[PDB]
RNA sequence: ACGGAAGGGCACCACCAGGAGUGGAGCCUGCGGCUUAAUUUGACUCAACACGGGGAAACUCACCAGGUCCAGACACAAUAAG
RNA sequence: UAAUUGCGAUAACGAACGAGACCUUAACCUACUAAAUAGUGGUGCUAGCAUUUGCUGGUUAUCCACUUCUUAGAGGGACUAUCGGUUUCAAGCCGAUGGAAGUUUGAGGCAAUAACAGGUCUGUGAUGCCCUUAGACGUUCUGGGCCGCACGCGCGCUACACUGACGGAGCCAGCGAGUCUAACCUUGGCCGAGAGGUCUUGGUAAUCUUGUGAAACUCCGUCGUGCUGGGGAUAGAGCAUUGUA
C-alpha cells in the first residue's frame, strides 16, 4: 500500500562472493485507470427500514423490515435519482433486494413498463423469475413473462410484461430489431447482474449492449438510466467512465468485509 | 450558518454530518457542510434533527453488526492473513525477546536433569 | 567549551532517531532550525565525533549535513543509556 | 466557476505538447474553452565582466533566460475539473489552475 | 507567493544545489548527473549513478538518508520528497563518468600518458564520434606544461557543440599541487534521437529506382 | 624571426575626404609623486590608469592606534568531587 | 572570394580542425491557431455643439463580432531572383528590373593548432610549499584611513553663446524593474516654496506604478553682442531625507 521507491531486481551467483548485479526499476506511470476506487464504511448507524418509505403498498410485502446495512452509500440514492450509478455488491450480500431497486427508480414516476433485466447465465434466470412469483406479482398486479431461447411467449404479454429477464445472447437477437421492433420503445432503466464477466466469451455479448443503448440514448436525446450489479471489481475507475456514472454514487467494497467470515489456505503440488 | 450552498455531495467529497448522516424522509446523505448551513433537507425538505423494550428490537439488533461491520472494516488489514504450511509464525510481538537466549536456557537444564 | 549537559544531551538524542541533522554556516546566528540553542555549539560539537570517527560532515555552500556513521550508531545508546534496538535510524 | 490554468515553462517545445493535449481535451469532452493565450516571453538578463581578475580589455557577456508563460482559460462544474490537475505533469513544465 | 520571476530562478538553483551535493557525496558511486522532476504536491529528483545498489544500498538505506538529508535542509514537509536511483546507460560515454576514473587512474600511480590514453580508447570503442582529455599541470616536472590526448574528431563552433558534445572536469589532488582535469566527448549523432539527428552541414540523398522504358503503348483493364 | 628588400592583397584598433573631438579652463574619478600612525593593495605601450565589476562614513577592510575571544578538532600525560 | 572560399593545374590521394553552415535578434506576411492580463467596430446607458444624417466622448459583468494594429506558437519568405555586359567564357565580377530585404540582408553568440615564463593565490571549503597560530598575520568591538595636497599624467562631465539663455505653453519613445513573513514598485486624497511629509490604493505583475505624458525637440514671449540674463567651482547661512551615527 504505501508504494517503493522502486522495485528492483537482484541476481547473486551461489559460489563466488560479489557476483552480483543490481537494476532499480522505476515505475512512474501510475494513472488514474491505475488503482482500486473502494469506499471506506462511514458512520450509516440509523437506517431507513420501511417506515421512510411512502409507499403502503409495498410496505405491507417484504416483511424483513430493516434496510439492508451494506447499501450505506445505495439506501435510497436511486430510488429517487435517475443517475446511472454502479454497485459492486460482493457475494449474495442483498443481490435480490438491490435488484428490486428498478421498481423503486423510476416505476412509481411511470408505471406500467417494460424494464428488461439481465443475467449471465441461463440458470439464473429461473430463480430471478420463480422465487418472484410470490413475491411481486400477487402483490403489485405486475405480471413477468421470460424471454429466452426455448421459450417464446405472446409478443402481445411480453408488451404487456413489467420484467423481462433475458440472457445477453437471446437479447442479442431482439436487439437486432431496434429498428422496427415496437416492443423495444419503453427502455427507462435496464438492470443486469454479474456484470465482471467480460473476460469470459459471454462477456463480448453483453459488452456490446450497453454501447447500443448509449447510442440509442445520444441519439434519440433522452437519458436511459443503467444500473449494474456485480461483486467487486479491480478496475472500478474504467469501467464507471463506460457506463456513464457520474461522482454522486459508487458501491466498491473489498472481500475484506462480507455478510459471514471467509477463511482460506493454500496449498501446493 | 444561513449558507444557501447545498452541498448534496453525499458524503462522496465531504465528511458526513455526524449527528445527520441521512435523512429521514428521503434517504439522501447529508455532509457536514449540508448540515450546519441548514436543518432542511435539500431533496424533499424535512427536518434533520428534532426540536430498550420501547424501542424496536430490531433497530438496536441490526446496528450491533454494523458496528462489527464497521470493525470488520477497520480491522481489515490482517483480515487477508494466511495460515500456510510454510509459514513460520514466529509468534514474536516485535522482536525475538530482545534477540536475546536465556528463555530456552532452561530447556537445556531440563536437557542436563534428564 | 564549558556550556550545560542539557544539550550536548539533547543534540545527540536529537540525532539519534533520524539519523541526519543539519546546521548552517552562520556564526553567532545562535539560534538553530527546530534546536533552540545556538549553531556556534551545533556546528562544533559533532566534528568532535567525526575526529574520534563518528559521523561525516559536508559544506554544500557551507550547510554542514551531518550524518552518523556505521559504529556511530551504538556509542550514542550508551550515551543515552536507551536499549539495544530501541529506535536506530535505520527504520524502513 | 471560471477554471484558470497558467502555465510557465523555461521551455516551450514540451509545453506546448502539455498545451496541445489539454485544448483537444476540453472538446473531446465537448467542453466550453477559453483558448491559450502566449503571453510575451520573459527574457531575464545578466550582463557581467568576462575575467575573474580586474585585468585585460573590457569584454562583457549575457547571459539570457527565457521564460515563455501560457494559460488556457475553462469553464466547467467541478467534477470534471478535478479530473484535469493531476494529470499532465512533464519535468520543467508546472501547471498552476485557479479557480473563480 | 513567489513570483515566476523569482520561483523559476529559485527552481534552477535548487538543481544547482542539490548536483554539487552528490558530486561531493557519491563521487566514487559513478554520479553520472541528475534532473528535477515537480508534480503537484510532489517533488521527485532522479540520481544517476553506476552502482545503482550502493546508492541504494540494504533497506534502502543509501536513498534512506539521502533522502533524509534533503528533507530536513530543505524544509520539507514529510514524504514531500522522493529520491530515484538510477543507472548510467552507456557508462562509456558519459563525460561526468569518465572524468571520474581519470581522477581514479591518476591517484594510483598509474601514468598520466597511459591513463589517459586508455579512456580514450574506451570512449570511441563505447559509441562516440569524439573524444579528448585534456589535463594540466604540473607533469614530471616543476613548471607547468599541459599535455592533450585526443581522437577521432571534434568540432569547436557553432551551437551543435553544446548540442553534439559535454563537458566535465574533475580536479585532481596530488602531492606535486592541482592536476586538472577536462573532458569533452562527442556522442554518435545517429543515436541522438531528440531533435537533430545529424551535423547541420550533412546533406544526404536517398538512392532512387531505375526503370527502363516501355517503349511501347501498352493497355491494362479492370 | 627580422629587412630604411621585391610581388600580390587587406585593416578608420591605418591613412585619404571629412565630421565630432580630446590635449587649453572648472570639477568628478583613477595612476605616479609628496605626506602621515596608516594614508592597504594588483596591474605600467598596443595588451593599466570611471580597470579589480573598487560609486570605501560603521561594515565592506586587506591598513593605523587601541580593547574583548578562541572556534587548540582529536590523542596522550599531569591537577583533581576535602 | 572576406575566407587554404572556389575554378583549375598537379607527386600526390584521401582525410581532419578553422571559414561557412549553425543558432539568438531585427525588419515581410491583412495567411493557420487563438486572446477583456491587447485592441478594433457595432450595439445598450450617458455628456457637449449644430442639431438634420455628424464630431468628440464616458461607461464593466450592457452585450455581439474581428484579429488590421499587439502577442506568440506553428509556417512561408532570399537562393543574389530575372535581364544585359565581361572572364580559360571557371570560379566570379559589374549594371538594370522586381522584391521588405540583393555591401555572406544588418547586429551578435559561437569560434582552431602553438604560445605569453601576460592577469588572478584580493572569488573559490581549488590547491603544492613557506610564515604564524593564543598579549596569533585567526576571529570580533570603538575610532581613524583608504578621500590626506608643492605638482605631473588618463578615462571623462560642464561650458565659452543669438543654431544662444530664460518664462510660458504644444507635447512624443523604447530596452527594463518592482512585497510574506516582508515590508518592495507606489496611484489618489491632503499638508508643504521646495526638499519632502501623512491617510489610503492596486500590483508576486501583458491587467498597478506607467501612455513611465523624459529630455533634446516645436511655437509664443523676455534679453541683446556688454565676460551680459553666458558659465556656475568657489564660500556662507538655513530647511528635509537616508541611516545608530
Ligand atoms: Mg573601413
Ligand atoms: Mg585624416
Ligand atoms: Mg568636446
Ligand atoms: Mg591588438
Ligand atoms: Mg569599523
Ligand atoms: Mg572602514
Ligand atoms: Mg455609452
Ligand atoms: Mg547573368
Ligand atoms: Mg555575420
Ligand atoms: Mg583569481
Ligand atoms: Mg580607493
Ligand atoms: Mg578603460
Ligand atoms: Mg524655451
Ligand atoms: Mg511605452
Ligand atoms: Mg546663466
Ligand atoms: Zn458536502
Ligand atoms: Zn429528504
Amino acid at each position: 500500500d504505501p508504494l517503493p521507491p522502486q522495485v528492483v531486481v537482484k541476481v547473486v551467483s551461489d559460489t563466488w562472493i560479489g557476483c552480483e548485479s543490481t537494476h532499480a526499476i522505476s515505475f512512474q506511470h501510475l494513472i488514474r485507470p491505475f488503482n482500486e476506487t473502494l469506499q471506506t464504511k462511514l458512520l450509516k448507524l440509523r437506517p431507513l427500514p420501511t417506515s421512510a418509505l411512502q409507499n403502503p403498498l409495498i410496505e405491507s410485502i417484504y416483511p424483513f423490515k430493516y434496510f439492508n446495512p451494506m447499501q450505506t452509500m445505495t439506501f435510497y440514492t436511486l430510488y429517487n435519482t435517475n443517475e446511472n450509478a454502479f454497485v459492486g455488491s460482493p457475494t449474495g450480500s442483498g443481490k435480490t433486494i438491490v435488484a428490486e431497486l428498478a421498481i423503486w427508480h423510476a416505476f412509481k414516476t411511470f408505471p406500467g413498463k417494460k424494464i428488461v433485466y439481465i443475467a449471465p447465465m441461463k440458470a439464473l434466470v429461473r430463480e430471478r423469475v420463480d422465487d418472484w412469483r410470490k413475491k411481486i406479482t400477487p402483490v403489485t398486479g405486475d405480471k413477468v413473462v421470460e424471454l429466452t431461447g426455448d421459450s417464446l411467449p405472446d409478443p402481445k404479454d411480453v408488451h404487456d410484461a413489467t420484467i423481462v429477464i433475458t440472457t445477453p445472447e437471446k437479447f442479442d437477437g431482439i436487439s437486432r430489431n431496434w429498428q422496427t421492433r415496437k416492443f423495444v420503445q419503453d427502455v427507462s432503466l435496464i438492470i443486469m447482474d454479474e456484470i465482471h464477466l467480460l473476460a469470459s466469451d459471454r462477456g463480448p455479448i453483453l459488452e456490446m449492449i450497453v454501447s447500443r443503448m448509449n447510442y440509442i440514448s445520444s441519439q434519440t436525446k433522452q437519458p436511459v438510466r443503467l444500473l449494474g450489479m456485480s461483486t467487486a471489481v479491480s478496475n472500478a475507475y474504467d469501467m464507471a467512465g463506460w457506463l456513464g456514472v457520474k461522482d454522486h454514487g459508487l458501491y466498491n467494497f473489498p472481500s475484506s468485509v462480507r455478510p459471514v467470515p471467509l477463511k482460506m489456505y493454500i496449498d501446493g503440488f | 450558518s444561513g449558507s444557501s450552498k447545498n452541498c448534496n455531495c453525499q458524503g462522496t467529497r465531504h465528511p458526513v454530518f455526524d449527528i445527520a448522516p441521512n435523512c429521514l424522509h428521503c434517504g439522501k446523505v447529508v455532509c457536514v457542510i449540508e448540515g450546519l448551513n441548514k436543518g432542511k433537507c435539500g431533496h424533499c425538505h424535512e427536518q434533520l434533527i428534532s426540536d430498550k423494550a420501547e424501542e424496536n428490537p430490531e433497530l438496536l439488533a441490526a446496528q450491533e453488526r454494523l458496528d462489527r461491520l464497521l470493525y470488520f472494516q477497520d480491522t481489515s488489514a490482517e483480515r487477508t492473513k494466511i495460515i500456510d504450511n510454510a509459514s513460520d509464525f514466529d509468534m514474536n510481538q516485535e522482536v525475538g525477546l530482545w534477540g536475546s537466549a536465556r528463555e530456552r536456557a532452561l530447556a537445556l537444564k531440563k536437557q542436563q536433569r534428564n | 567549551m564549558l556550556m550545560p549537559k542539557e544539550d550536548r544531551n539533547k543534540i545527540h538524542q536529537y540525532l539519534f532517531q533520524e539519523g541526519v541533522v543539519v546546521a548552517k554556516k552562520d556564526f553567532n546566528q545562535a539560534k538553530h532550525e527546530e534546536i533552540d540553542t545556538k549553531n556556534l555549539y551545533v556546528i562544533k560539537a559533532l566534528q568532535s565525533l567525526t575526529s574520534k570517527g563518528y559521523v561525516k560532515t559536508q559544506f554544500s555552500w557551507q550547510y554542514y549535513y551531518y550524518t552518523l556513521t556505521e559504529e556511530g550508531v551504538e556509542y550514542l545508546r550508551e550515551y543515552l543509556n536507551l536499549p539495544e534496538h530501541i529506535v536506530p535510524g535505520t527504520y524502513i | 466557476i471560471k477554471i484558470r490554468i497558467t502555465l510557465t515553462s523555461t521551455k516551450v517545445k514540451q509545453l506546448e505538447n502539455v498545451s496541445s493535449n489539454i485544448v483537444k481535451n476540453a472538446e473531446q469532452h465537448n467542453l466550453v474553452k477559453k483558448g491559450p493565450v502566449r503571453l510575451p516571453t520573459k527574457v531575464l538578463k545578466i550582463s557581467t565582466r568576462k575575467t575573474p581578475n580586474g585585468e585585460g580589455s573590457k569584454t562583457w557577456e549575457t547571459y539570457e533566460m527565457r521564460i515563455h508563460k501560457r494559460y488556457i482559460d475553462l469553464e466547467a462544474p467541478v467534477q470534471i475539473v478535478k479530473r484535469i490537475t493531476q494529470i499532465t505533469i512533464e519535468p520543467g513544465v508546472d501547471v498552476e489552475v485557479v479557480v473563480a | 507567493l513567489i513570483s515566476k520571476k523569482r520561483k523559476l530562478v529559485a527552481d534552477g538553483v535548487f538543481y544547482a544545489e542539490l548536483n554539487e551535493f552528490f558530486t561531493r557525496e557519491l563521487a566514487e558511486e559513478g554520479y553520472s548527473g541528475v534532473e528535477v522532476r515537480v508534480t503537484p504536491t510532489k517533488t521527485e529528483v532522479i540520481i544517476r549513478a553506476t552502482r545503482t545498489q550502493d546508492v541504494l544500498g540494504e533497506n534502502g538505506r543509501r536513498i534512506n538518508e539521502l533522502t533524509l538529508l534533503v528533507q530536513k535542509r530543505f524544509k520539507y514537509a514529510p514524504g514531500t520528497i522522493v529520491l530515484y536511483a538510477e543507472r548510467v546507460q552507456d557508462r562509456g560515454l558519459s563525460a561526468v563518468a569518465q572524468a571520474e576514473s581519470m581522477k581514479f587512474k591518476l591517484l594510483n600511480g598509474l601514468a598520466i600518458r597511459r591513463a589517459a590514453y586508455g579512456v580514450v580508447r574506451y570512449v570511441m570503442e563505447s559509441g562516440a564520434k569524439g573524444c579528448e582529455v585534456v589535463v594540466s599541470g604540473k607533469l614530471r616536472a616543476a613548471r607547468a606544461k599541459a599535455m592533450k590526448f585526443a581522437d577521432g574528431f571534434l568540432i569547436h563552433s557553432g551551437q551543435p557543440v553544446n548540442d553534439f558534445i559535454d563537458t566535465a572536469t574533475r580536479h585532481v589532488l596530488m602531492r606535486q599541487g592541482v592536476l586538472g582535469i577536462k573532458v569533452k566527448i562527442m556522442r554518435d549523432p545517429a543515436k541522438s534521437r531528440t531533435g537533430p539527428k545529424a551535423l547541420p552541414d550533412a546533406v544526404t540523398i536517398i538512392e532512387p529506382k531505375e526503370e527502363e522504358p516501355i517503349l511501347a503503348p501498352s493497355v491494362k483493364d479492370y
